[PDB]
DNA sequence: CAGGATGTATATATCTGACACGTGCCTGGAGACCGCGTACGTGCGTTTAAGCGGTGCTAGAGCTGTCTACGA
DNA sequence: TCGTAGACAGCTCTAGCACCGCTTAAACGCACGTACGCGCGTCTCCAGGCACGTGTCAGATATATACATCCTG
DNA sequence: CAGGATGTATATATCTGACACGTGCCTGGAGACCGCGTACGTGCGTTTAAGCGGTGCTAGAGCTGTCTACGA
DNA sequence: TCGTAGACAGCTCTAGCACCGCTTAAACGCACGTACGCGCGTCTCCAGGCACGTGTCAGATATATACATCCTG
């Protein structure tokens, strides 16, 4: 198959996974010093679609607003994910507690999952794809991105 | 010898060399200028025609209607521009209805 | 309860129908009046080719088709399904016919 | 009357031609003012174009060439 | 003497019509003060024609009415104002002929010759 | 009866090559002449001006294509730009 | 004064009367076989502004709608006034009971008041101007306009 | 140094008649040349075409004004239409 | 004798007769054609200028800025059209704010 | 309670202020980057006059001034005071830049 | 970066220049895509106009004449 | 949850006229130099006039030959 | 000066204007109600091109199927 | 219901440079042929880099003279 | 055929590019909260025009007033 045929087959598999909302081969577990963490129940190959970073979609401050009220109450964890979806800050605020698993994935700079923008007829979709072969039992992790001095001062685990 | 015979495009590229001169586009106008233009014109005439030809077959039987012709030009994103400041007569809209217009239940 | 179609379906077809035809949708004899009318304010005592006449309709007929088209967004984009007065105007400014 | 000429089942007709889902009450004769407007803008330059060649019978191509200059060059006749 | 300049009447134009203060007044029968035109107090006057031509304290040859014989159309000039000259001591107007003289001993005249 | 030099014949001929059966209308077979009209026109002036804003008192292919590229839309341009190239090479290679 | 100066002075007087909402030289009285009627308490000269046909402004069916509900209840009198305000049916529905007097003026084809459109910076205003010298005590009347066969069949006073 | 025949002088001169003191800017004193540019241009082509769509191989005043009217906006047109009339009558009445 | 002297308009109407010929507007071009055009051009140059002249005095002291010049052209409803497809540089907007934008209490 | 201006008055003045100036409101050195950037996709290894350079800003700077202007109605006409994403787009169609 | 170049206190600046009462969150970089778009449309025909006279240094008048053809003839330089 | 009343997609006989190709002709081209509430939709009865053609009258566009004033 | 486009009186004939009764499609009016708005260069040779005439197949037409689609008890 | 903190309209001293007018020059022009809730505004602290100029290097636009192939 | 525009090697020098430390304006980040989004033709003569040079007044500039305007206890 060509490069275009493989990309179309990879896009059709990603579109079906985003539509069904299936989060198979993944279960919640209590990580030591991280609250909730996502761990693999089956072997995920390199390049395989893991799970969508699902939540409430909106504009730039259209996610950074519940920020200024979620700072007013520290208990609700930081679950906002900003992104540049075609020149405009388009995000997915997963602050509300749901059964979706993408919002519970922990941080690691050298983890086993990369965050990418997956467009489906105009509507942006944050997806988590396996950067390498993820072993069964191991924790699913991805680079959170916020390497700023204010954020790293409050929780030092963002650095590593 | 006909120059259009020579160069090999149908739409008389002697009328192009002769429309040009007395059309007052400029003082002088080289032989090829009509030619390359003629072929610019016909690669259009042709690229156009067949869009109808395929479309007109599709809807109607054989012969192109006007609202066939423009039923093509709307649909080719390239031409859609070219003929985006024009108004091809008897056309009517290549139909569309908004997503918030069709039924809902 | 005799036979009936719920409000919208009919004119939705009106779209299907009117979006299908190449049939100039406003009466000829009527326009020739409007045609000859705006003549007067231009040049009193004039004639015009019946051919020409058509075009004048044609264009402004067409012009209107898209300016009603463009106008559809004007209320589509205002939390509306039904196209009111302002909606028509708004479009004029984004064209710059007035503003 | 002239502006009454562009009558409801024709504005509408012309408006369903762009998928108008529903014409509002005021909206209708607004089209007459517009269609007036458009008529107005046009016939004028056109007649003016008949003038600059002294025709008492206004040409179709005059309508056209003027229908061009305005900015919506129509195709077909010309 | 204070500085402000009174007014009355209405000038007859080159075409031949009525105007007082551009388009805010046509016939000024009731005598009224004219508003601020040049900060320096206006010394003398200069009558003749419909062509009134004051002189500021600084020596700024001001000018209202037509002065047709600088140049314009569609009114908006009657109510003003300057300009020309440098520091004229005598502003001496006839009907369709103007006269001016700069404090630097100059002799000028700009009108319908 | 002054001779109306219409693209009718020529407009018809190029139809055959693209499509043999058939096929046109009267209203449209005018519409074609006004596609040939606006192009022949629009093309000539980005040709004409080109000459003025590149100071040469004679419209060569040099301009005609430059406009042609500058005037035609994206993929179409390269196409007719190619078809010219062709009719350019064939015109030179004649007897 | 010129024709323009008199029109500007007539417009400035009409604009001040529409703004203040003054309905002086007019009082309500029970007319024989017409319900409520408006009668003059002072002499009104020919061309003098009487009173604005005041109510709720709106579009074409934007007045002919409470029509289809006011037919569902016959007691509420027909108080809608349609008009062509610059190519578009612009009206003034005075169905609701208020202290304004223009809605209580009776019908007469040869009365002593004419209905005219008075524009004030884009907003249409129906005004009633004296067609002739109105005598003190006499009833203020104006041509209602609806000479149609359906309306004249239900109330025959519209004809005269 | 090729001679740049700019309306600068002429653009300046006509300022004086309308207003004596002063008065312009460099950026604007170019802006003027591009008001003289677009007009001289736009005018010439509703002049040029006029000749073609009224079959006369020479641009008279016949056209120039017809365009001028057809090209200028409403009240302005009649004005410059008048000012032409004037410069038309004076040009004829010379020695 | 200068023709502009003769006809009486400032902007050289020999450069109009000479711009026209080699401008390639047409084959021929009558004497008056430059003249009436020249006077078309100057009745514009002038009608334009003074709008600035009055405006530039108003805001500034003596000399016209660009944003003075266009501060005029926006405001004359007639020109506002004429220069309605143009973009006079350094202009900026003849200001306006919507009725639903200014304060409210 | 130190000194403060209620939300809106400040940027309302921003209108007063920015609506006053003839001052090109986006940094030069920055655009020369964007200027040279879109060069590459056109013609690799090119130069341009600093003069020319300005215009390119000028126009698109200006273009944007009115297309943000026109955009103001797009949300003014949507029961809105604050201009969001769609609002920007809507205007593009009424211009016909896209649709 | 280039598109990052058109930075917030400039989009805004440019937007307050038409009385923009408030820029929304997404709206900002949309301007970058647009200003890209507009940049794109233009520089291209312009360079193409430099090409048809063989200049390696692109003229200002090339920018202009192309800035004309597009449809927003700018005045000043030219 | 579903079968019956609307009216649209579809099929095929059949006459009509415009598409299409032959021909004498003449000139131009060739070649050499969420909720209260009302506004507007849907459908049937009353009624206005658009569309139809049949056609006589002639305005006026279009073409030609001649004289001559315009502009390169 | 002088080649000649433009003025212009003169003349063929297309085509625009007024006419005018009639089948009927369509505009108009109105009652019921529910989805929806709204507030909360030049002389010469000659065949390519066009006006003209003529036969018929593409398509408009219409009776007539079958079909997809919308909606209340 | 109102006086005090922001920052805009306004006034005037003062240096700077571009507007403006003089001049030798040369070519073109003339002449004769309602309410839940969050997104974005306002304001102050931290921090990136735009703007500044000082300037050497030389790409390449611009102009010229010559030979000759292009097109009327 | 032949007048000549265009090709083109050759050459003056404007002007675009890279450099590069530094005062600081401005972009950036963030906390608090309230208004606001959102759901409910040609030869000849010659002076008009332009490139060049030069002096200074319009205007940019800045310290410094006074002023209109917005907002909480």
């Amino acid at each position: 198959k060509s490069k275009a045929e493989l990309q179309s087959e990879e896009r059709k598999r990603i579109d079906e996974l985003i539509e069904s909302g299936k989060e198979e081969g993944m279960k919640i577990d209590l990580i030591d010093g991280k609250g909730r963490g996502v761990i693999a129940t089956k072997q995920f190959s390199r390049g395989d679609f893991v799970v969508e970073y699902h939540g409430d979609l909106i504009e730039i401050t259209d996610a950074k607003k519940r920020e200024a009220l979620y700072a007013q109450d520290p208990s609700t964890g930081c679950y906002m994910y900003y992104f540049q979806y075609l020149s405009k800050t388009y995000c997915v605020d997963a602050t509300r507690e749901t059964n979706r698993l993408g919002r519970l994935i922990n941080h690691s700079k050298c983890g086993n999952c990369q965050t990418k923008l997956h467009d489906i007829d105009g509507v942006p979709h944050l997806i988590l794809i396996a950067s390498r072969d993820i072993a069964a039992g191991e924790e699913l992790l991805y680079d959170y991105g916020d390497r700023s001095k204010a954020s790293i001062e409050a929780f030092p685990w963002l650095k590593h | 010898k006909t120059r259009s015979s020579r160069a090999g495009l149908q739409f008389p590229v002697g009328r192009v060399h002769r429309l040009l001169r007395k059309g007052n586009y400029a003082e002088r106008v080289g032989a090829g200028a009509p030619v390359y233009l003629a072929a610019v014109l016909e690669y259009l005439t042709a690229e156009i025609l067949e869009l109808a030809g395929n479309a007109a077959r599709d809807n109607k039987k054989t012969r192109i209607i006007p609202r066939h012709l423009q039923l093509a030009v709307r649909n080719d994103e390239e031409l859609n521009k070219l003929l985006g400041r024009v108004t091809i007569a008897q056309g009517g809209v290549l139909p569309n209805i908004q997503s918030v217009l069709l039924p809902k239940k | 309860k005799p036979h009936r179609y719920r409000p919208g379906t009919v004119a939705l077809r009106e779209i299907r129908r009117y979006q299908k035809s190449t049939e100039l949708l406003i009466r000829k004899l009527p326009f020739q009046r409007l045609v000859r009318e705006i003549a007067q304010d231009f040049k009193t005592d004039l004639r015009f080719q019946s051919s020409a006449v058509m075009a004048l309709q044609e264009a402004s007929e067409a012009y209107l088709v898209a300016l009603f088209e463009d106008t559809n967004l004007c209320a589509i984009h205002a939390k509306r399904v039904t196209i009111m007065p302002k909606d028509i105007q708004l479009a004029r400014r984004i064209r710059g016919e007035r503003a | 009357d002239n502006i009454q000429g562009i009558t409801k089942p024709a504005i509408r007709r012309l408006a369903r031609r762009g998928g108008v889902k529903r014409i509002s009450g005021l909206i209708y004769e607004e089209t007459r003012g517009v269609l007036k407007v458009f008529l107005e803008n046009v016939i004028r330059d056109a007649v003016t174009y008949t003038e600059h060649a002294k025709r008492k019978t206004v040409t179709a191509m005059d309508v056209v060439y003027a229908l061009k200059r305005q900015g919506r060059t129509l195709y077909g006749f010309g | 003497s204070n500085g402000e300049v009174y007014a009355w009447g209405t000038f007859r134009c080159n075409e031949g019509i009525l105007g007082f203060y551009q388009d805010k007044i046509k016939i000024q029968k009731t005598p009224w003060k004219v508003p601020t035109f040049s900060k320096y107090n206006i010394v003398q006057l200069a009558p003749g024609k419909d062509h009134i031509l004051f002189l500021d304290e600084e020596g700024m040859v001001f000018a209202w009415g037509n002065g047709q014989q600088m140049e314009r159309f569609r009114l908006k000039t009657l109510d003003p104002r300057p300009f020309g000259l440098r520091h004229v001591k005598y502003i001496a107007s006839g009907e369709n002929h103007c006269f001016a003289l700069t404090k630097d001993n100059k002799l000028v005249s700009w009108g319908l010759n | 009866k002054t001779r109306k030099e219409s693209y009718a014949i020529y407009v018809y001929k190029v139809l055959k090559q693209v499509h043999p059966d058939t096929g046109i209308s009267s209203k449209a077979m005018s519409i074609m002449n006004s596609f040939v009209n606006d192009v022949f026109e629009r093309i000539a002036g980005e040709a004409s001006r080109l000459a003025h804003y590149n100071k040469r008192s004679t419209i060569t292919s040099r301009e005609i294509q430059t406009a042609v590229r500058l005037l035609l839309p994206g993929e179409l341009a390269k196409h007719a730009v190619s078809e010219g190239t062709k009719a350019v090479t064939k015109y030179t290679s004649a007897k």
